[PDB]
């Protein structure tokens, strides 16, 4: 509906992802026909940027109240599941960090803080 | 797989590094959740840990859990004739002497 | 217009579960009144309430079978607990095919209308639940009754198939960031293993029912022995659906019990991998046996010996689940709240009703028990006391989280004890009547079978009073339910520990092993904006 | 408007006719239909 | 213009303020006969299932 | 930190509001920093009752006056069904065979043609 993007640095919404058109007598390419959340993945994967992350939790270091593990979220809450520092010792315990309170994991003891982006 | 002399060192090391009341009660809660009763040395560390964080009710509730973990009555009184200079220096009173 | 686009034209998976619950309550009330009609006729010898009509006795039995095999237990255990809890446990926003969820709901009210209209246009459909071919032809039932009753078993089949494909497709690729398919909870595995049997069993039923229809009305003679067919073929083509079906009713119950045993006894489940392998073995060995319902039809002598061997093997995986539940309840602390009462009353009565299945598995002993009330007493201890108890336990477990309104504890306990006493009075003398020799599906009986029939007519009137008290419990939950959380400490999900102080406990209240009990309790319409994280 | 009486298809509080009548009529119909069916099929077959 | 109206209808189905099934100026021709005849098909099977419970045949 | 504020908290703690409860806890937490053997007996009892005591989330699920309620609710659920079932018991269709003078004639036929030799035969149930 507006100016078309070339890289994901110029994408301020769904209004920048329509694209140019194909020509008469040609099987069209995906860079000439894609609109929604499909073209956003396409413009991510031709550079090396993974838009939808699939990397699990940090299971290296514990959590002190002075130095807590920072969990990043775009909301005021995010559900965090702890299962240990050697990554399978602690059982599955779920926690909800909030911007006003830190979770502390009643069995092993790691502290989680929320980073609001 | 864990033996008595490794349990009674690992829980001493864990009790000598707690910084808040949540952590002291956390290590105290999973110490009384095994088949091994705690040693008299571990309980002597737990009362100093409760002294650093300045709590009184937890130092009483440790001695109340020993009455439930220990099988008989003679072993409970054998625990209380060795944890006596710890009690009369810090000042901890048992539940049956307070009558709360 | 906002009413229509949100409760009739819907996409949200959690808003169809409440409609499934409201439908299941109605279709479990109708069948229970139909059962009270039957049990008030089988009271003393003679012709008491139905004046001389032996039709409108078989119709009532058929419609009491269909309304609670197909319209109560499956919508409650698939629609209310599967659609609602599985996205929240695996961590997804909604289902993969939401419009198929909407059609899987809305195929059922047209299936109720045809079944209720199969009992008013004619004498009726008194063929039994198993609609056997040479009775349900055009020489005994000549009218639009059997035809409209086998069209109510097509729409339910389409709904179940479309729900099962949705359940399998959702759990494969709509999980959170850190869940492999070995960290899943046990209820998701129960729904997966019932959804595979729903794929592998329902085409055979659809084929057999359609060929019965073609025999009735297009004179084809698949199952008529004057043209070159056998009725026994239909029995094969029925019972290959029949025995997967009766595990479909019971596998979603098992996982529910596990959660309660994991919660109110503060211990994890003993051997979870053994439990999922046991459910897999039970699901696989329910397809290789179907002919133990037919030992008197005239089979070979080397075929009965296979089906006695392949039937008693299923006792081995179920014992693992029972003994693992005992090992889970052994060491920990137990507080007796109203889900754990139903949990404790399920581990004993499923065992009693299931030990009778080993006696009936032998082909030599089935000559004395076939078409006898011992079979009825066997499967009522497992259906009414194994599945309905799991449904009540699941309701009393998950209803404060879904609804946000609590309930009175005392009235729920009175309801539980009334169900226990009345149902144990009702179905226990059926074993004695079976051992003495009373056949099935008879309105009138010889005078020797009178006395126990006086006692089994007394427990039904106890159970209906418990149903009415359950209705009042729901009414007391909906009105003034905000003020029913300080009466008792049952409202707490988990109790304070020995060393955990009250001041510490009020700051950190909920300790869980799933995503379910940490949500705000009305669950939000869009409950996950940012994804969940598991290590 | 998310809250404890928002996910249910029926209105419970601040209502003209009190909730006891729609709660009772639901169960009344549910335990009254299969007696009507027996009444119809009894009267169509001669017996009272 | 050309057969690539794909880059034109993708600026219409986005920013529409109507639902998808009634957004184009052609959905009248599909939606009026369908909902018209559905209300006759349903109203004919609720007259012949109530006439038939009373024993009346044709 | 007066004696009246501390002594006998076992009968007043659940009635105080949540702004007069957070002042006693924040006044016993600057009194525990002192070395013990300098605490009064009432403060030792109050510090035990505030954290480890039978108030709030440590109440039992069933009290003594609730099990009586459940018992006398089940009894008046069994009495009603007995009175309903009795009404469907007086008004019965009793066939002619259920009489004692008819079930004594059946015993002679079952005696002449020897039936139930091992256990028993008896058709008499009035
Ligand atoms: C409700 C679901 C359900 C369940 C769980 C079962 C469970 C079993 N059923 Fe099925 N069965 C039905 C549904 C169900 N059945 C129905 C509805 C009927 C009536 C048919 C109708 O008329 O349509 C029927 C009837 C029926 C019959 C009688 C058929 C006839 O009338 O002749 C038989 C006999 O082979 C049978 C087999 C079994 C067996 C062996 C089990 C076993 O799985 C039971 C297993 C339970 C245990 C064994 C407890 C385990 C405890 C242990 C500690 C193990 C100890 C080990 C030993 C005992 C060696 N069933
Ligand atoms: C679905 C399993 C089921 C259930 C629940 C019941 C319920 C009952 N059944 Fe059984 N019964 C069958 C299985 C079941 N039955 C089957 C399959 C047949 C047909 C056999 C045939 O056709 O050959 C049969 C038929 C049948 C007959 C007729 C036998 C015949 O004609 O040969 C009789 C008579 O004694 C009887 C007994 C009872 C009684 C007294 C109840 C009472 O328990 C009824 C009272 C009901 C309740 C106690 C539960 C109420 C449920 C709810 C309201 C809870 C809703 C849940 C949520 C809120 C989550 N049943
Ligand atoms: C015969 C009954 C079973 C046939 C259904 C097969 C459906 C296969 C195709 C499929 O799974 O897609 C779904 C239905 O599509 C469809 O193909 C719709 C078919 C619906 C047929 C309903 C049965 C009528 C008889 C998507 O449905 P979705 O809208 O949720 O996808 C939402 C995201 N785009
Ligand atoms: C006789 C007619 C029926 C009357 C039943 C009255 C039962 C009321 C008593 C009751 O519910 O007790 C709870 C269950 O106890 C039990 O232990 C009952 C057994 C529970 C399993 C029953 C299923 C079989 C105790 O519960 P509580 O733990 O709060 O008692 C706290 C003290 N210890
Ligand atoms: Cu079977
Ligand atoms: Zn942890």
């Amino acid at each position: 509906q507006f100016k078309t993007a070339t890289s994901i640095a110029e994408v301020e919404g769904l209004e920048n992802l329509v694209g140019p058109g194909a020509k008469t007598g040609t099987v069209p390419t995906d860079l000439e026909q894609a609109t929604g959340l499909e073209r956003y993945e396409l413009l991510g994967k031709l550079e090396g940027i993974e838009v939808f992350d699939e990397t699990p939790l940090e299971a290296v270091r514990k959590g002190t109240m002075k130095d807590p593990i920072l969990i990043d979220s775009y909301d005021d809450y995010r559900y965090v599941g702890c299962t240990g520092v050697p990554a399978d010792s602690h059982n599955i315990e779920w926690l909800k960090p909030t911007t006003e309170k830190n979770a502390r994991c009643w069995e092993c003891g790691s502290v989680y803080k929320l980073n609001f982006l | 797989e864990e033996t008595y002399e490794e349990f009674s060192q690992r829980y001493e090391k864990e009790f000598d590094e707690a910084y808040d009341l949540f952590e002291v009660q956390r290590v105290l809660n999973n110490c009384f959740s095994y088949d091994i009763v705690p040693s008299p040395a571990v309980i002597g560390k737990a009362l100093n840990a409760c002294r650093r964080v300045n709590d009184y009710a937890t130092a009483v509730r440790v001695f109340e859990g020993l009455k439930h973990k220990v099988e008989t009555k003679e072993q409970y009184d054998a625990y209380l004739e060795e944890l006596k200079d710890v009690r009369e220096e810090l000042g901890i009173d048992l539940k049956e002497e307070l009558f709360p | 217009m906002n009413y229509i686009n949100r409760w009739l034209f819907s996409t949200n998976a959690k808003d169809i579960a409440v409609l499934y619950f409201i439908f299941a309550l109605f279709c479990g009330l109708l069948g229970s009144i139909m059962s009270l009609i039957l049990r008030l006729e089988l009271s003393a010898p003679g012709n008491q309430i139905l004046m001389g009509n032996h039709q409108l006795f078989n119709v009532v039995a058929t419609a009491h079978a269909v309304l609670m095999v197909f319209f109560l237990v499956m919508p409650a255990a698939i629609g209310f607990f599967g659609n609602y809890l599985l996205p929240l446990m695996i961590g997804a926003s909604d289902m993969s095919f939401a419009r198929l969820n909407n059609i899987s709901f809305w195929l059922l009210p047209p299936a109720l209308v045809s079944l209720l209209a199969s009992a008013l246009i004619e004498n009726g459909a008194g063929t039994g639940w198993t609609v056997y071919p040479p009775l349900a032809g055009v020489q005994s039932h000549s009218g639009p009754s059997v035809d409209l009753a086998i069209f109510a078993l097509h729409l339910t089949s389409i709904s179940s198939l479309l729900g099962a494909i949705n359940f399998i497709t959702t759990t494969l690729n709509m999980r959170t960031i850190g869940m492999t398919m070995s960290k899943l909870p046990l209820f998701v595995w129960a729904v997966v293993f019932t959804s595979i049997l729903l794929l592998l069993s329902l085409p055979v039923l659809s084929a057999g029912v359609t060929l019965l229809l073609l025999d009735r009305n297009f004179n084809t003679s698949f199952f008529e022995p004057a043209g070159g067919g056998d009725p026994i073929l239909y029995q094969h083509l029925f019972w290959f659906f029949g025995h997967p079906e009766v595990y479909i009713l019971i596998i979603p119950g098992f996982g529910i019990i596990s959660h309660i045993v994991s919660t109110y006894s503060k211990k994890p489940v003993f051997g979870a991998i053994g439990m999922v392998y046991a459910m897999g073995s039970i699901g696989f060995l329910g397809l290789l046996v179907w002919s133990h319902h037919m030992y008197t039809v005239g089979l070979d002598v080397d075929s009965r010996a296979y089906f006695t061997s392949a039937t008693m093997v299923i006792a081995v995986p179920t014992g693992i689940k029972i003994f693992s539940w005992l090992a889970t309840l052994y060491g920990g602390s137990i507080r007796y709240t109203t889900p754990m009462l139903y949990a404790f009353a399920f581990l004993f009565l499923f065992t009693v009703g299931g030990l009778s299945g080993v006696v009936l598995s032998n082909a030599s002993l089935d000559i004395a028990f076939h078409d006898t009330y011992y079979v009825i007493g066997h499967f009522h201890y497992v259906l009414s006391l194994g599945a309905v108890f799991s449904l009540f336990a699941g309701y009393y477990y998950w209803s404060p989280l879904i609804t946000g309104l609590y309930y009175n504890n005392n009235l729920a306990n009175i309801q539980f004890w009334l169900l226990f006493i009345g149902t144990n009075v009702t179905f226990f003398p059926m074993h004695f009547l079976g051992l003495n020799g009373m056949p099935r599906r008879i309105p009138d009986y010889p005078d020797a079978f009178a006395g126990w029939n006086a006692i089994s007519s007394f427990g039904s009137l106890i159970s209906i009073i418990s149903v009415i008290l359950f209705a009042y419990v729901i009414y007391d939950q909906l009105v003034n339910g905000l003020t029913n959380k300080q009466l008792s400490t049952n409202s707490l999900f988990k109790n304070p520990d020995f060393i955990e102080s009250n001041i510490i406990f009020n700051d950190n209240s909920i300790k869980s092993s799933s995503i379910d009990f940490l949500l705000t309790s009305p669950p939000l319409p869009h409950t996950f904006n940012t994804p969940a994280i598991q290590s | 408007d998310v809250g404890p009486y928002s996910n249910l298809p029926f209105k419970v509080k601040n209502r003209r006719v009190p909730y006891a009548v729609p709660h009772f009529l639901f169960f009344a119909i549910g335990m009254g239909i299969p007696f009507f069916a027996c009444y119809v099929q009894l009267k169509r077959s001669g017996s009272i | 213009t050309a057969t690539e109206k794909i880059i034109e209808l993708q600026k219409f189905y986005q920013s529409t303020n109507k639902p998808i099934y009634a957004a184009h100026p052609r959905s009248k021709y599909y939606l009026i006969p369908y909902f018209g005849l559905l209300g006759v098909s349903v109203a004919a099977t609720l007259f012949y299932t109530g006439r038939a419970c009373f024993g009346i045949k044709d | 930190l007066s004696n009246a504020t501390v002594t006998n908290l076992e009968k007043r703690w659940e009635d105080l509001p949540e702004t007069d409860q957070k002042d006693i806890i924040s006044q016993l937490s600057e009194r525990q920093k002192l070395p013990w053997k300098d605490l009064t007996l009432s403060e030792k009892k109050a510090a035990w009752y505030i954290s480890f005591g039978e108030w709030g989330p440590r109440r039992p699920v069933h009290t003594k006056e609730d099990k009586l309620y459940i018992f006398w609710g089940t009894v008046i659920g069994i009495v009603i069904s007995a009175t309903i079932f009795g009404a469907f018991r007086y008004n019965r269709n009793v066939p002619k065979t259920m009489n004692r003078e008819w079930q004594a004639a059946s015993d002679e036929y079952l005696k002449s043609k020897n039936a139930e030799p091992f256990t028993g035969y008896s058709q008499i149930q009035s």
